[PDB]
DNA sequence: TTTTTTTATGTACTCGTAGTGTCT
DNA sequence: AGACACTACGAGTACATA
């Protein structure tokens, strides 16, 4: 082996806003405001791999056309986005004089915003407002909370929510048909189950069972790719009798070799997360998951512990 | 000389050939490799499966020899901050190779023990340069990474070892070593070795030293529990027994002399009991709600110490009062 | 530059204070404040007058963000006259350079009101500054980052400063407390800012009733700049706005703030929130994000004002203080789990189980209708307290160690009771000779006047010598003062 | 036994000064005729790769090949522990640790007897780069450093493009931008500072800032730099001195 | 007063005469000592038998003793300042002076007394049970390296909090409180020596019934209730209490006559009040259940949930940091019970 | 309606004495 | 030979932690 291929999620990244399946409502937006021009200061928001960093990316540059090399600048998490970054580039690039049409701006992206410092985000505020003619903000987080009010206050909020099922089976069929690749309806349903509208997920785990066996078949997608972790352990804290619950357990999870952090931790986020039954058993029963999960810290961590918390969730759940 | 190094570290895996139990994830790495289309691999797993021999060895198949000179290893023991990313890292990748021509790769190690910060510069630096580097990241817990970091590699589980490849591999070092091994001693090593390889050349190396013999004779269960001081199956169930049935003062008096003629301890035989009863076919589940919270109350007990002869009887009234109910 | 390169915000933004929309009297009072300034200074600031203002050297303006504390600021500052100079934390603010250049701006006059115009009869107060400083919640926590310095700054300066932030009633800005006159701007009323999106919308060509700005503003929580933007984010493609897509509009532009320790324990102490109706619309999850908007101040909340509502979730069968029981058990579990939290092998990732154990059950155990007030918690000041008695007994032990050869608490519980017999008690039973004893009796352990009063104040119930040291007459108590002053 | 004693101490000094940056750990390998020490740095973006012959040491005995392993931080230390008019002496036993360092003052009577205690690196530094270039330069040492602690202020990232007698460095950054330009002459008047180039392909490609600022620190060694450059090489950054080199092989950025 | 009649030798001791035949038999020879744990309640004459003991290994002057200070420097700048208790033949060490900074002192401290060094020097561990499970982990240690230079004595009233290999690593030597009647006769010689009137003897025995074998707490009440009498006590002369023990039976009167939310935010109060003035949770809790088992309104079935009640909740304090949070969940189970 | 709650490593900022290459 | 701009590594001070 000499060099690679790049994958498809880079690969077949969408360089037009036309290409993105993602939420109609906000592309149809960025769209016309691509089409009109006068982009304002924005903050898109959401889950991992749904299209915002492509999306503010594919905006910047149908924007700027040719001049995205000197009238955008990109500062991610990986580079230092400190409070003298922000006085010093931030600003000399804000204060940079740029002929640009009479419709554009420059664009200042910066991917993880919530990841920055409060000293940075509070510097922020004079350097897009003071300069708010000639240069705009793009924010991509993942938490909105994460950046201050004020910061919010200048800008735009785009929220992406999860992609539905008729999305990433369209993309999914549109990277078959460019890519030819053999697969059945089966195969695809499993792809799309195990990836939970992660769109970056679902193609990677598309281009992996390619690469791996050739035939996109639930059976190769499912040998290739695990469960989802969240499901099984729903399926268990919602069993009916001990024994089911404790078989469970005992197949599924410890003999695949999960370990009894993941399973605590998945089990109180599915207890913190369920919608089947009343709020006060919810708690008892993540009240049970904690006292468990502080004998698991403190390294008494075994299948006897998960045992016994199964054995007094269905004690609470036996009236 | 490979002749010093432990039992563990002596039989490390070379090849992707000598990494067993591991098949499924194997053969798709291999297919990878020779395609050419090796994406960002998440080896997730316990701890002894194989994980960082099998992404060594991949490394020699892919690089060669030279593999500690074109590899970017980072783990918990080197300091893996944020700016150790933003430094090092951002600088392996944006560069290329000074003894061949190829792409990179950046093998994070033990990387369930990296900052939260780390884990959000490092997202971007897997996204941004993909076209001559790739990222391996080896976890044993998947709750301390990122969902962010979690998205962008290709899961793989590492099963525990199954029956057969840890037979094949006992038989392997049986033949690289003078020794000899009893069946159902074989049978009684797998049984308390949970898939860890580790455990077993451990303790097969320390029932090798324990033969006081120029190895001309074999190696019996006799000699693995002795080493081990694992409890057998027949005191075991002779325990179990004396408790089920016969008197609380006989059944002490058979806690008693079973625990302190072998010297075997009682979070031993606590985990014994509770997996020869996991076969129980039992009655209502209310003796199985008490025997579980019970035992794993006097396990939590016991591991932060006590009177072990108080621990005892109340293992012995938690085992009677829960099957009481079952009458 | 041409008109659709600016955002909505700024070609809208108000020339004048005429076409601010709210909080008048606010503005108003900051006019009269910078107005009546010169005559201020000329009396060195002791009359205040009738309005309270001219006391005091320094404004500082807090309140909401997107409300217009800048832009009244700004626009009063050009209508009277004064050179304007804008600093804030998007620049460097520290103790060594910040506070050099505004000490050398504090009393020098301005080149750029002397050369742009001097000769016309326009104001004697060209020649002056007005610092007006923004971001001044942004700065650093420790004196290095120069909240005390402008503090101090405020004390002594001959040109009016203005301080502008957002939050207020801040640890940082504790010494802004008693040296700055403080205006707060509020949540702008309904109208002003209705006329202003009507005048907005006609003049943008966009459809817009009169029936959705209230939705609008109560969903955007006061702020006309986030308002302003959505109009000019969301008018590009829905031309007309209506009550039919208004759902979608709020649902996507809700201001997702944190709120304070104080609506947090209204929220979680709410009982239509655990109904079967209200689980369903509150999740658990907003529940638990709720402590996590502020996990230091939302337990010891709930503890202190957990016992102090009216259930109206009580299951049948069970009374309030069997309720008010197991939530304080439940209290009792999450400090533990607190403890196990902030202690060794920092066990953070238990950071959700301390909100279910700690805030959410107690709450859920007990919520319904608030019968008082929300009490802030006493559990800080208590604490405070307490450390400082506890060290004050250290040096008592530490100074009586030489003869009495116990602990700190075998000190306090059974040496102290005896002391207070052997010291204060001569005092009320034989008047002013028994100096000389009690003398005696401090010096046998190495007794000091301020150990001889802070030993009277560990005594509680039946016992409570502040009262008995002022039925002390004073002859003897400034008798002893001076014979232990010698 | 290592017995090696060199005629000035401060040559020493002056080397290791060259990897003191950019690289932390070193092994030395010294054999009958001489010393090679090959070195990676942390981020493995350069290799170092530094030979002295037997002919600057003033004595020098070599019982066994013998490979000494030691950490660069403290070997300065060591070394700036010494004179500037002293002899320096290693010292080494059998059996490879714990080697020791003798300054010696040649003007009075002096001995400071330093230690350092050897590290066991498994990884083996003996590959060695032959292989033909596409241009090859050769310029004096301050004036490359000179270029490269200018364009270093202006981005991270510097190009050198070599042309038909042209040599092209530039740097585009976020202030601006900037190229020096400079052709191959012959000064006979001075030998010392005349810039030779031969080339047999056009070359052009990039260079990160720092790694080439750590690069320049070894021009007080020799007072003319040789540069080799060849599509998708490591670049040779070659300093000769009197009894050996210095060359780093530094690896470009790909595009 | 406690303090002028003190013992200062092995011979002057009063009561357990079998401990001092002991610790005579631990002091014949003093060089091959181990390290002690004297372990006991509250105010039996430990910490004067300790030092009794170290009068007979060391000369006379190991009571002349002077106070230092020693300033450490934890991970952060924050400067821990300790005093210290030293001697020409011991020192005394009290950890429970700092929060969670005993590790520290501990480590460095002993450390630097044990490389300084009959032929070694004693130390005194004042209150061994408010020593903190990571800074018993590192004496663990410090204890067996350093054992012909460094001797500890360590004084407790409880071997709850020590650790098992703390236990293993020292002899044991429990002081059981001296019976009524030696409490008696030792009144009896200090009223003699104070020139107190006694009109009958008896009260004397009824001090040691309000004292539990207190010695310390037996001394100052007396010398209290002395102050009142005006030195002539009487036969009907009042037992003088502490104010805390007056609050807490107060409380418990309030808990057996009202059991409502509104007297729980009061019970709060008066929770809160006493934990400022310097009073442990712990001998509040337990003073609290003890008062309130005596309440004969209850029956035993009250009396039983109380004292489950009050052994879980001191099991909470114990594993707690913020005591109240703990004292009043005991509080309104105390009143959900009755 | 109003201000502190231990230890523990990662992250970020600043002043800061210091070590060395350069200019009247 | 020397003075002082440039500079980079070291102690201080806080700020989070699902
Ligand atoms: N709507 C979409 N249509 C097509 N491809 C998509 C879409 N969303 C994501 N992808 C694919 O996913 C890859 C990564 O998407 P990103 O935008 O980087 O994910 P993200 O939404 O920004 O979440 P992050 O980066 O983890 S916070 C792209 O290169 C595409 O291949
Ligand atoms: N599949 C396997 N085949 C053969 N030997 C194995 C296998 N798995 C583990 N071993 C042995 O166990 C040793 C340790 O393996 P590692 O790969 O280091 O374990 P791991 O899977 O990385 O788990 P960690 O390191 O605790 S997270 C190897 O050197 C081998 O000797
Ligand atoms: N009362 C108002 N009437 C009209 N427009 C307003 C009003 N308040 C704010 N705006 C608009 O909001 C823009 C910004 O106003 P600012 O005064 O800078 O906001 P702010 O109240 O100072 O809050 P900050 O800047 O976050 S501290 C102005 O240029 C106006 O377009
Ligand atoms: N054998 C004894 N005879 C007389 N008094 C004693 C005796 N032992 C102790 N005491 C008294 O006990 C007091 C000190 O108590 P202390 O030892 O500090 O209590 P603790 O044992 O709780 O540390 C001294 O004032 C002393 O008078
Ligand atoms: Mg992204
Ligand atoms: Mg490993
Ligand atoms: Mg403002």
């Amino acid at each position: 082996t000499l060099s690679l291929q790049l994958p498809w999620v880079e690969k077949y990244r969408p360089q037009v806003l036309s290409d993105i399946v993602g939420n109609k409502e906000t592309i149809d937006r960025l769209q016309q405001i691509a089409k009109d021009g006068n982009m304002p200061h924005m903050i898109i928001s959401g889950m991992p791999g749904i299209g915002k960093t492509t999306s503010v990316h594919c905006l910047a540059h149908e924007l700027l056309g040719r001049s995205y090399a000197d009238g955008v600048l990109e500062l991610n998490a990986s580079d230092d986005r400190g409070i003298d970054v922000v006085r010093n580039q931030i600003k000399h690039f804000a204060q940079k004089k740029l002929h640009l049409p009479p419709g554009k701006h420059k664009i200042v992206i910066l991917d993880e915003a919530d990841s920055m410092t409060a000293g940075a985000q509070q510097a922020l505020r004079r350097t897009m407002e003071l300069y708010s003619n000639s240069t705009r903000f793009a924010f991509a987080c993942n938490q909105s909370n994460k950046i201050i009010e004020p910061l919010q206050s200048r800008c735009a909020i785009l929220r992406y929510s999860k992609l539905s099922d008729e999305d990433v089976l369209k993309r999914l069929l549109q990277i078959i048909k460019l890519e030819d690749v053999k697969y059945t309806n089966d195969g695809l349903e499993a792809i799309i189950f195990t990836a939970e509208g992660d769109m970056r997920q679902a193609i990677n785990n598309l281009q992996s069972t390619v690469a791996g066996h050739g035939l996109v078949n639930a059976d190769n997608v499912f040998k290739i790719v695990d469960s989802p972790h969240p499901l099984i352990v729903k399926k268990m804290l919602l069993a009916s009798n001990l024994e089911d619950s404790i078989q469970i357990l005992r197949t599924d999870l410890w003999k695949k070799g999960y370990s009894s952090i993941d399973i605590v931790t998945t089990s109180f986020r599915v207890t913190k997360n369920l919608a089947q039954v009343k709020e006060s058993v919810r708690l008892e029963m993540i009240k049970e998951i904690g006292l468990t999960h502080m004998r698991i810290l403190e390294g008494v961590g075994t299948y006897l512990q998960l045992a016994s918390m199964l054995a007094k969730i269905h004690k609470l759940n036996n009236k | 000389s490979k002749e010093n190094l432990p039992w563990v570290e002596k039989y490390r895996p070379e090849t992707l050939d000598e990494v067993y139990g591991q098949n499924e994830v194997i053969t798709t790495v291999r297919k990878f490799v020779d395609e050419g289309k090796l994406p960002h691999l998440l080896f997730y797993g316990p701890p002894g499966t194989g994980k960082t021999s099998t992404i060594v060895a991949l490394a020699r198949e892919i690089y060669g020899k030279n593999y500690s000179n074109m590899v970017l290893e980072l783990n918990a023991s080197d300091d893996r901050g944020i700016d150790v990313v933003r430094n090092q890292i951002k600088d392996f990748a944006s560069t290329r190779q000074i003894f061949s021509k190829g792409f990179k790769l950046i093998i994070l190690d033990e990387a369930d023990a990296m900052t939260n910060a780390a884990q959000n510069a490092l997202r971007r630096v897997i996204e941004r340069y993909t076209k001559n580097t790739r990222f391996c990241v080896l976890a044993n817990y998947a709750h301390k990474l990122t969902p962010a970091l979690l998205s962008r590699c290709t899961r793989f589980r590492f099963q525990p070892l199954p029956q057969e490849a840890i037979e094949r591999r006992i038989a392997n070092v049986l033949v690289h070593e003078k020794l000899k091994l009893s069946p159902n001693a074989e049978k009684a090593l797998i049984e308390l070795s949970n898939g860890d390889m580790r455990r077993v050349l451990n303790v097969l190396q320390s029932c090798k030293a324990t033969l006081d013999n120029p190895d001309e004779d074999e190696i019996s269960d006799d000699v693995i529990y002795e080493c081990c001081g694992a409890p057998r199956p027949s005191d075991l169930k002779a325990v179990l027994k004396s408790i089920l049935e016969d008197d609380w003062g006989t059944a002490h008096y058979t806690l008693n002399k079973v625990r302190s003629a072998k010297g075997l301890a009682l979070i031993d035989l606590i985990e014994g009991i509770v997996k020869i009863l996991e076969d129980y076919e039992l009655q209502n589940e209310e003796t199985r709600v008490h025997l579980l919270t019970k035992l794993a109350d006097i396990e939590y007990s016991i591991s932060k110490g006590g009177n072990d002869q108080i621990q005892g009887s109340a293992v012995i009234g938690a085992i009677k009062a829960s099957f009481e109910n079952e009458t | 530059v041409r008109e659709e390169d600016k955002l909505w915000t700024v070609k809208y933004a108000p020339t004048n204070l005429q076409q601010v929309c709210g909080n008048k009297g606010s503005v108003m009072k900051l006019k009269n404040w910078l107005a009546n300034w010169e005559n201020s200074k000329k009396n060195s600031f002791k009359h205040a007058g009738k309005d309270g203002s001219g006391v005091f050297r320094a404004a500082m303006l807090y309140g909401p963000p997107g409300i217009g504390k800048t832009t009244a600021a700004h626009l009063v500052a050009q209508e009277l006259g004064y050179d304007i100079l804008e600093q804030n934390a998007s620049d460097v603010r520290s103790k060594t350079l910040l506070n050099a250049g505004v000490k050398n701006a504090l009393d020098n006059m301005s080149v750029v009101g002397y050369f742009k115009h001097n000769e016309e009869a326009q104001n004697l107060n060209g020649k002056h500054f007005v610092i007006i400083m923004d971001e001044v919640d942004g700065m650093s926590g420790g004196d290095r980052g120069g909240v005390g310095q402008l503090a101090q700054f405020c004390r002594k300066t001959s040109t009016p400063l203005i301080l502008i932030c957002n939050e207020r009633n801040l640890p940082k800005m504790r010494p802004f407390d008693r040296v700055c006159l403080d205006i707060q701007f509020r949540r702008p009323d309904a109208n002003s800012i209705k006329s202003r999106l009507m005048t907005i919308a006609i003049r943008e060509k966009f459809k817009l009733d009169p029936n959705v700005i209230d939705r609008l503003i109560q969903t955007t929580r006061g702020d006309i700049r986030q308002v302003i933007n959505l109009l000019s984010t969301i008018s590009t493609t829905t031309k007309t706005i209506n009550h039919e897509n208004i759902n979608e509009i709020s649902k996507a532009w809700e201001k997702n703030i944190a709120l304070k320790p104080f609506d947090i324990a209204h929220k979680m102490l709410d009982g239509q929130i655990y109904s079967d109706i209200g689980s369903r619309n509150f999740t658990l999850n907003d529940k638990i994000a709720l402590y996590f908007d502020d996990f230091d101040f939302t337990p010891l909340m709930i503890q202190e004002n957990y016992l102090s509502t009216r259930p109206s979730v009580l299951k049948p069968g069970q009374s309030h203080l069997e309720a008010v029981a197991e939530a304080a058990n439940c209290i009792s579990l999450g400090d533990i789990v607190e403890k196990k939290i902030r202690s060794s092998e920092q066990l953070w990732s238990l950071l959700p189980l301390h909100a279910v154990l700690s805030s959410v059950y107690p709450a859920s155990k007990v919520a319904g209708h608030m019968a008082g007030r929300i009490n802030f918690t006493a559990w800080l000041g208590q604490n405070s307290k307490s450390a400082k008695y506890y060290r004050l007994l250290q040096e008592i032990h530490y100074h009586t160690r030489l003869g009495t050869s116990t602990d700190k608490i075998g000190l306090r519980l059974d040496y102290l009771p005896t002391f207070r017999k052997r010291l204060l008690d001569p005092f009320l039973k034989q008047g002013a000779d028994a100096i000389s004893s009690v003398i005696e009796v401090m010096d046998d352990y190495y007794l000091t006047k301020e150990d001889w009063d802070s030993i009277m104040e560990f005594f509680v119930g039946p016992d409570v010598t502040t009262a008995i040291i002022k039925k002390i007459p004073a002859t003897v108590k400034s008798g002893f003062t001076r014979k232990y002053n010698s | 036994m290592l017995e090696a004693k060199f005629e000035e101490a401060s040559l020493f000094k002056r080397i290791i000064d060259g990897f003191k940056d950019c690289v932390q750990l070193v092994n030395f390998q010294c054999k009958e005729d001489g010393i090679i020490a090959q070195a990676v740095d942390d981020s493995r973006v350069l290799l170092v790769s530094l030979e002295i012959g037997v002919e600057a040491f003033q004595e020098y005995r070599c019982d066994h090949p013998v490979t000494l392993g030691m950490d660069l931080t403290s070997l300065s230390k060591i070394l700036r522990c010494g004179n500037n008019t002293d002899t320096l002496t290693l010292i080494a036993d059998n059996t490879p640790d714990s080697i020791i360092l003798l300054f010696e003052d040649t003007k009075k009577d002096r001995i400071a007897e330093y230690s350092l205690k050897l590290m066991d690196i498994d990884a083996d530094f003996l590959k060695i780069e032959e292989l033909q270039y596409d241009s090859t330069l050769s310029l004096p040492s301050s004036e490359f450093s000179k270029i490269v602690r200018d364009l270093s202020q202006l981005s991270d990232s510097i190009n050198i493009m070599i042309t038909k007698e042209t040599i092209k460095f530039v740097a585009d950054g976020d202030i601006g931008s900037g190229s020096v330009i400079i052709k191959p002459f012959v000064d006979m008047e001075h030998p010392e500072t005349s810039i030779k180039l031969e080339m047999d392909q056009p070359v052009d490609l990039t260079f990160g800032a720092k790694y080439l600022l750590d690069i320049i620190k070894g021009s007080s060694l020799s007072d003319r730099v040789g540069i080799r450059l060849s599509s998708e090489a490591p670049a040779l950054f070659q300093f000769d001195l009197k009894s050996g080199f210095l060359q780093f092989f530094l690896a470009p950025k790909f595009n | 007063w406690v303090d002028k009649y003190r013992p200062k030798s092995l011979n002057a001791l009063s009561h357990n005469e079998e401990l001092t035949n002991f610790l005579k038999s631990l002091s014949d020879q003093p060089r091959d000592l181990p390290h002690l744990l004297l372990y006991g309640p509250n105010g039996t004459g430990k910490k004067t038998r300790c030092m009794a003991l170290l009068e007979s290994i060391f000369g006379p002057g190991v009571y002349r003793l002077k106070i230092d200070v020693r300033q450490f420097v934890t991970a952060s700048n924050r400067k821990l300042e300790l005093n210290v208790v030293s001697s020409p033949y011991h020192l005394e060490i009290t950890p429970s002076d700092m929060g969670n900074n005993d590790r520290i002192v501990i480590q460095e401290l002993l450390k630097e007394v044990a490389q300084m060094e009959h032929r070694y020097k004693c130390v005194i561990i004042n209150e061994a049970n408010s020593l903190t499970k990571d800074a018993q982990a590192a004496l663990r240690r410090t204890m067996e390296k350093y054992s012909k230079n460094i001797r500890l004595i360590m004084v407790c009233d409880s071997m709850s909090p020590i650790i098992a290999p703390i236990k293993s690593r020292c002899l044991l030597i429990r002081c059981p409180a001296p019976s009524d009647s030696e409490i008696s006769t030792i009144l009896s010689d200090v009223v003699t020596n104070e020139r107190i009137q006694l009109e009958t003897k008896d009260i004397l025995k009824r001090i040691a019934q309000a004292s539990n074998g207190n010695l310390r707490v037996s001394l100052l009440m007396l010398e209290s209730m002395a102050l009142n009498n005006e030195l002539a006590l009487k036969s009907s002369s009042p037992i003088i209490k502490p104010d805390w023990i007056i609050v807490i039976h107060k409380l418990t009167r309030k808990i057996v006559k009202e059991r409502s939310v509104n007297s729980l935010i009061e019970c709060r109060a008066v929770l809160y009040d006493l934990l400022a003035h310097c009073i442990p949770a712990n001998i509040i809790l337990k003073e609290l259940t003890f008062s309130l088992l005596d309440v004969e309104t209850l029956n035993t079935t009250n009396k039983s949930s109380i004292i489950e009640y009050s052994s879980v909740f001191d099991e909470r304090l114990s594993l707690g940091n913020k005591a109240i949070f703990h004292l009043e969940g005991f509080i309104a189970k105390v009143m959900c019970c009755l």
